C-alpha cells in the first residue's frame, strides 16, 4: 500500500522544534495521515504547546529474534510532563497524535517494518463472550511497552486473531531499510464518543512488527534500535478537579 | 370502505422486501452521529487497498509469518520462475486469503483490473534485475524466461526503484467472469524470473525477500450477493 | 477441496529403493503438474523432481539427478517417484505438491501434503 | 487491451450498486429461536415465558458480516415467524393462541417469573401475535448509548452494546392439550453506517 | 426444460431475457385415516440464485442463507408471489446451447420444508410452481422441435 | 386505519393476471441488453416468412424430403390437375406443417391474405406453360383445365421467369375464419395444370420438380390464445 | 422465400480484391444481409485487411447421391493464414462471416440448392438433457467438414429434429441452377455475449442441402463443383498472449 520511493539516502535535514522539544527529522515529506483527516478541535481548555510538544519514549532494540512490538494511546504518554498530568487531573479528554517512528542503519543493513496503528487494538484472548479480561495493569504496559511473540499477542494473529496479512486495512507505513528510515503517522481521534475518559479507554495502538528479518553485513552492530516519539494533537480537557495532587 | 382486493403474496414473508413498519420507541431521542474518520460507503473501496499476499504457503510455511516472504536465495540461473501465480481468485489457494479475495468469495462475478505490487526488501548496495510476467486467461503458464519474455512483462530494477506495479488488464471474454473454478472463464499466470541475477557487495547476506501486494481498481465491480458461512 | 494424500514413505536402506505416491482429489490433475520436496531434519524446503501432467517433461535438481524417477498417472490421478540407489542424504520428511506447473522452486506451487518421513537407514 | 504501465488503475466505475453498505445488510437473516409453551401442568423450566438478550452474536451468518467493521449506527428492523404444533400424541384441542412479544429497551428490569409487574411495563412495549396471520413486525432505532455500536470494544468499564431483551409467552390460559411454539426472530439493520474496518475474523468463534 | 406446455413455447426462438414473476399454490392434507389433529402450517419457499450451496439436511448452515431470499407461507391464505430479474450471466438465455464448456443456464434451485415441528398426524403438502415471464424479449427463430422431447 | 372493504376476488389466484408483486433481489445489476439482430416483436412477422409446403405426403414420400417434391412427370394432357391444395390451415394436412399453420394452431381464427409461390427447379433450356389457379371458398374443386380457367388463375411461364406468386384475397364471409374443420366457413382449391405441356431439348432429363412456399401478408391477423401440447 | 430473377445468363464480371484476394464474382448484386445487419464493431485490435480478406475452403463434388454437406465458424476458417493464428493467440474474438458459395454448371444442368446459415447449429443427438455430446473433434471437421445423411446430421430433420421445410426461417439463398450461379451470405456476429472465445463456441454453421436432384443431359458432367469462399468482416480480438508460438 505504501509504494513510495522518496529518494533512498538522505537530502534535507529539517527540524520540528515544538514548543520545548526538537527533532531534527530525516527530511520533512513522506507522512501519512489516517484515512485523510487532521486532528481538529470539538465542534473547552485547549493547552496547546504546554501539552501539544514532542515526548519521546524509550529506544528498543530490533534483533534477528524480535518478533515485534506494541504500545497504547493514550496510555505510553500517561507519564509524560504536562500531557501525564492533564491525564489524571480531568475526567475528560481527547487527543490526536503525531506518531513519528524513526530506524536508522547503514546502507549494509536489511530488513522492513510495518508500523502498524489500530484503532481500538484489543488484545489475543479468544473469550468472545468475555473480552478485555487481562488486568488493567497488563493491558497497560507504560512506556516500555509490550511485544508480540511466535497477555499472549501472535504476530500472524497481529495479536487479536486475524491473519498480519490483512493488517494493511489499518494505516500505516513501511519502514524498508533500503528506502525510509523514517514512519510519520498522524492518527485523529477515534472512539464512540465526542470526548471519553482517558484513563481507561485506549484510543489507538501502535505495533511495529518485522514484515523481513534483521540481516547485517559480515560484522557489524548485532542489532539497530528504533524510535518512537509521538506528540498530544489539537487536545482538551474538561475540568479540573481539586488539582488532587498526589 | 373503500373497494380493495387482496391479491396473492399476502400474509408471507420476504426476507429481502422493505416495508415501513411501527417504530417501537416514539419521540425517542436517536444520538447524533459524529464525523468518526474512516466512514465506508461501497466494499469495493477495501478492494482498492493493497494487502499483503501469502506467496509461500507451504507444509511448513502456511499458517505462519513465513507465507510472506518469498526469498531469493543462490541458485542457478535455471529458467523456472522464482514465483508463479494464478489470476483466478478463489479457484487458487493464494489471491483468496487477500481482502480483495475476501471481497469476492460474497460474490458470483468479479469484473475490471487489478494490481500486484512488488516491494524488494534488500540491501540498498543489492544491486540486479527481474522481470514480472503476464500471461493472459487460457495461454500455458510460462515455464522459462523466453517463454514469459513474449508476453505483457515489466524488467524490474532492483538497483534503482524498489517497488514494482503492474497492473493486469480486463482481457477477458465474458462481461463477467466466474469467481469459482471454471476453464470457461480461467484467469491466467503472474510469474517473476531472473532477468539478470542478484549482485551483493562485499559480505552483506546473500539472501533477501520480496513481499507482493494485491488490490483492486476504479473500475472493479461485483454482484448476486451470495454467502459461506458455516458453524 | 483438494487433498495429497503422500504414501510410500519408510526407514529403507542405503542403496534402497522406495517409491511414492499421491492420491490427488479435488480437481483434473492434467490442469496441474505435480512435484517434491525434502527438507532434512532442522534444515529448508528444497525440491527433487517434477513433471507436467500433460506435456510430462521431466525436470530434478541437479544432486538427485540420475537416482531418483517421477511418473504421472492421469487414471488414478497419482505421481510416482521411484526413489532409487538412496543415500544417507536423501534422509529428509518429503512432501508433494501439484503445481502451476512445473519445475522445482523456492515453492511456486500451492496444495502441500500432511508429510512422509523417509529414512535412508545406512548400517 | 494488452497494458501494464502503472497509470491510477484504467477507467471508471462500471456499476457497483448491489454491493454497496445498505445492499450489503439489506437481508434480514436469523438471530435465535425462542421456545415457549401453553402447558396445562406445572412445568417451571418451560414455564410459559422464554428471556433472551437481543444479540447478534449468537448466530454465525450475520455476526462475520459486521465483523468488518468496528463501528455502526442501524435502524433494527425486527420480524417475528411463530410456529405452533401438539406435542401429544392426542387429538385433543386447542384454540387459535396469541402471544405477547416484548422489545424492553437496554437496561431495564428483565423479567423473571411470568406472572411480575415488569410484564406489564407502562413504558415498555409490547406487541400481541394472533397465530395464523402475518408474522409481527417493529422497528427499534439507534438505541444506543454513544455516538456508535462497538463491534469490538478495546479498553476496561463483553456485555457489547445491549440492545435489550425479548420476552414471548402464551397470552391464552392453561388449556389441557399441552401446545408447544418456536418464535424465530430476524434483522435488518436498515440505514447502516460504518467506520474504520479491520481484518476479517479468520477462523472459528 | 421439465414440463411441455411452456417448454415447446420458449423454444421457438434461440435467445431470451424475460423477468421471472413465480406463484406458490400450496395445498395439505392429512394422510393417515386418523381422526388426529393439525395446527396451521408455515412453509419455507427458498429462491437459491445460481451457482449458490445447494441444501442437503434441513439442518445444515444453508438453509439459513444470510444473503438467499426466502418465503414463509402460512397456508390457508393467498399464494406466495415473488419476482426474479433477468438473474442471466450473458446478454441472453440461451435454449439451444451450440458449443463447449445440457445445465442450459440455471435459474437456480427451489427448497421447502414444514417450518412447524413434529406433530404426531402426518400432513402431506404439494407445492405447484408457476412461471410467468414478464417483460420478455426474443432474437434469432428456428423451426419448431417438431417429435416429442 | 383508511376505511377499506374487502370485495369478492380476494385471496383468489387468476393465471392470467398482472400484479406488481415483491422483487426478491434488491439493487441486482441486470445485464444490459445488447442488439443481437433479429429481434422478434410479434408472432405475425415469421408467418410473413416464406415457408417450403410438404406437398406430396404419399405413403412412402411423407416423413421424407421427397414429400417436398412435386414432380412433372411424362405422362397424358388430361386436365386431371398436377397438384390441388385445400385452403383450409388445420383442416388439411398439408398446410398444417407449414411455420404459418405453426402460427394458426394457437389461435381460433384468422384473417386477410396468403401467397404461395411456386419456384420450377428444371433445366435453363427447358420451356413450357403451367396454370395455376384458385377457386374461392364454397366452389367445388377445379378438377379440369376449362374448369379451373374460368376462376381466378395466374398463366405462368417456364421458359421466362422461374418463380410464381399467387396472393390468395380476403373473400371470407366471416370477418374471421375458422382455424377448424368447418363448412360454414371452408377454406377453397389451389390447383395447377398443363397450360401447355413440357418441352426439353437434346437428351436432358424429361422429370424436374417444383417448390412450393406459402406465407402471411400485413393484413394477417389471428386470436383467441388457445394451446396443443401433449406428453 | 428467395423469390428473385436476376437476369438468367451471365452480364457483368466484378471482381472482389480484397488485400491479396482476387474472387471475380459472376457479377455483384443480389446478396442477402442476414436480418438486416452489417458486421459492425463493438460499441480493441482491428486488423481489418491483415484478417479482413477472402479465404477459399476446399471444394465438394454434388452428386446424383449427394444428401448435403455443412460446416462451422469460425471453426473451418480456422486453419485459414492471419485469421488462423488471431483465433488462437487470443482468449476473445468476434466476426462477420461474408458468406460467398458459387456453383456453376451449365444450361443444361438442374437442381437446386439452398444455402442455409443456422445461427447456433447444434447437430442430431435427441439427448436434450445432455446436449454438446459428440467429441470436440467430431463436432469441429475443420475446413473439410461434415456432410448429411439420408455425429449424424438427418436431412429432412436439419440435421437438429426440425422439419427442413421450416428452414426458410434462417437467413438464406436459393442457388437454382436454371437462374443463379451464386449465393452471397453477410452473416453478422451473432451469440449471447457482446465478444466471446472462438476455440471452444461456434457462432454460425453452414449448410448447403439438396432441395431439387442434379440432372445432366444424356452424357456430361457426372458431377459439379461447389465451393464455399469465407471472409471475416469486421474483426477484433483481445489481447495477445505470450504470442505463444507454436
Amino acid at each position: 500500500s505504501p509504494n513510495i520511493e522518496a529518494c533512498g539516502y538522505s537530502d534535507r535535514v529539517l527540524q520540528l522544534t515544538l514548543g520545548n522539544s526538537t527533532i531534527t527529522t530525516q527530511e520533512a515529506a513522506n507522512s501519512v495521515v489516517a484515512y485523510g483527516r487532521w486532528p481538529e478541535y470539538l465542534r473547552p481548555t485547549e493547552p496547546d504547546v504546554a501539552a501539544c510538544r514532542f515526548y519521546t519514549l524509550d529506544t528498543v532494540s530490533w534483533t534477528k529474534e524480535s518478533r515485534g512490538w506494541w504500545w497504547k494511546l493514550p496510555d505510553a504518554l500517561r507519564d509524560m510532563g504536562l500531557f501525564g498530568q492533564n491525564m489524571y487531573y480531568h475526567y475528560l479528554g481527547r487527543s490526536g497524535y503525531t506518531v513519528h517512528v524513526q530506524c536508522n542503519a547503514s546502507k549494509f543493513h536489511q530488513g522492513a517494518l510495518g508500523v502498524f496503528a489500530v484503532p481500538e487494538m484489543c488484545l489475543a484472548g479468544d473469550s468472545n463472550t468475555t473480552t478485555m479480561h487481562t488486568s488493567y495493569q497488563n493491558a497497560n504496559p507504560g512506556e516500555k511497552g509490550g511485544t508480540f511473540t511466535g497477555f499472549c499477542p501472535v504476530d500472524y494473529l497481529l495479536g487479536n486473531g486475524t491473519l498480519l496479512g490483512n493488517a494493511f486495512v489499518f494505516p500505516h507505513q513501511i519502514i524498508n531499510l533500503r528506502t525510509n528510515n523514517c514512519a510519520t503517522l498522524v492518527l485523529p481521534y477515534v472512539n464512540s464518543l465526542s470526548i471519553d475518559s482517558m484513563v481507561k479507554h485506549n484510543n489507538w495502538g501502535i505495533a511495529i512488527l518485522p514484515l523481513a528479518p534483521l540481516n547485517f553485513a559480515s560484522e557489524s552492530s548485532p542489532e539497530i534500535p528504533i524510535t518512537l516519539t509521538i506528540a498530544p494533537m489539537c487536545c482538551e480537557f474538561n475540568g479540573l478537579r481539586n488539582i488532587t495532587l498526589p | 370502505g373503500l373497494p380493495v382486493m387482496n391479491t396473492p403474496g399476502s400474509n408471507q414473508y420476504l426476507t429481502a422486501d422493505n416495508f415501513q413498519s411501527p417504530c417501537a420507541l416514539p419521540e425517542f431521542d436517536v444520538t447524533p452521529p459524529i464525523d468518526i474518520p474512516g466512514e465506508v460507503k461501497n466494499m469495493m473501496e477495501l478492494a482498492e487497498i493493497d494487502t499483503m499476499i501469502p506467496f509461500d504457503l507451504s507444509a511448513t510455511k502456511k499458517n505462519t509469518m513465513e507465507m510472506y516472504r518469498v526469498r531469493l536465495s543462490d541458485k542457478p540461473h535455471t529458467d523456472d520462475p522464482i514465483l508463479c501465480l494464478s489470476l483466478s481468485p478463489a479457484s487458487d489457494p493464494r489471491l483468496s486469503h487477500t481482502m480483495l479475495g475476501e471481497i469476492l468469495n460474497y460474490y458470483t462475478h468479479w469484473a475490471g483490473s487489478l494490481k500486484f505490487t512488488f516491494l524488494f526488501c534488500g540491501s540498498m548496495m543489492a544491486t540486479g534485475k527481474l522481470l514480472v510476467s503476464y500471461a493472459p486467461p487460457g495461454a500455458d503458464p510460462p515455464k522459462k524466461r523466453k517463454e514469459a519474455m513474449l508476453g505483457t512483462h515489466v524488467i524490474w530494477d532492483i538497483g534503482l526503484q524498489s517497488s514494482c506495479t503492474m497492473v493486469v488488464p480486463w482481457i477477458s471474454n465474458t462481461t463477467y467472469r466466474q469467481t469459482i473454478d471454471d476453464s470457461f472463464t480461467e484467469g491466467g499466470y503472474i510469474s517473476v524470473f531472473y532477468q539478470t541475477r542478484i549482485v551483493v557487495p562485499l559480505s552483506t547476506p546473500r539472501e533477501m525477500d520480496i513481499l507482493g501486494f494485491v488490490s483492486a481498481c476504479n473500475d472493479f465491480s461485483v454482484r448476486l450477493l451470495r454467502d459461506t458461512t458455516h458453524i | 477441496q483438494v487433498q495429497l494424500q503422500e504414501s510410500g514413505g519408510g526407514s529403507v536402506q542405503a542403496g534402497g529403493s522406495l517409491t511414492l505416491s499421491c492420491a490427488a482429489s479435488g480437481y483434473a490433475v492434467s490442469r496441474y503438474s505435480m512435484g517434491w520436496f525434502r527438507q532434512a531434519p532442522g534444515k529448508e524446503n528444497e525440491g527433487v523432481a517434477a513433471i507436467d501432467s500433460s506435456g510430462v517433461g521431466t525436470t530434478y535438481a541437479d544432486s538427485v539427478k540420475g537416482r531418483f524417477t517421477i511418473s504421472r498417472d492421469n487414471a488414478k490421478d497419482t505421481v510416482y517417484l521411484r526413489m532409487n540407489s538412496l543415500k544417507p542424504e536423501d534422509t529428509a520428511i518429503y512432501y508433494c505438491a501439484s503445481g502451476f506447473g512445473l519445475s522445482l522452486s523456492r515453492y511456486t506451487y500451492a496444495y502441500w501434503g500432511q508429510g512422509t518421513q523417509v529414512t535412508v537407514s545406512s548400517h | 487491451p494488452s497494458d501494464t504501465v502503472q497509470t491510477r488503475h484504467v477507467v471508471q466505475h462500471r456499476s457497483r450498486s448491489e454491493s454497496s453498505i445498505e445492499s450489503f445488510f439489506a437481508r434480514g437473516a436469523c438471530v435465535t429461536i425462542m421456545t415457549v409453551d401453553n402447558p396445562a401442568s406445572t412445568t417451571n423450566k418451560d414455564k410459559l415465558f422464554a428471556v433472551w438478550k437481543i444479540t447478534y452474536k449468537d448466530t454465525v451468518q450475520l455476526r462475520r458480516k459486521l465483523e468488518f467493521f468496528t463501528y455502526s449506527r442501524f435502524d433494527m428492523e425486527l420480524t417475528f415467524v411463530v410456529t405452533a404444533n401438539f406435542t401429544e400424541t392426542n387429538n385433543g384441542h386447542a384454540l387459535n393462541q396469541v402471544y405477547q412479544i416484548m422489545y424492553v429497551p437496554p437496561g431495564a428490569p428483565v423479567p423473571e417469573k411470568w406472572d411480575d409487574y415488569t410484564w406489564q411495563t407502562s413504558s415498555n412495549p409490547s406487541i400481541f401475535y394472533t397465530y395464523g396471520t402475518a408474522p409481527a413486525r417493529i422497528s427499534v432505532p439507534y438505541v444506543g448509548i454513544s455516538n456508535a455500536y462497538s463491534h469490538f470494544y478495546d479498553g476496561f468499564s463483553a456485555s457489547l452494546n445491549d440492545f435489550g431483551i425479548l420476552a414471548v409467552r402464551v397470552v391464552n390460559d392453561h388449556n389441557p392439550t399441552k401446545v408447544t411454539s418456536k418464535i424465530r426472530v430476524y434483522l435488518k439493520p436498515k440505514h447502516i453506517r460504518v467506520w474504520c474496518p479491520r481484518p476479517p475474523r479468520a477462523v472459528a468463534y
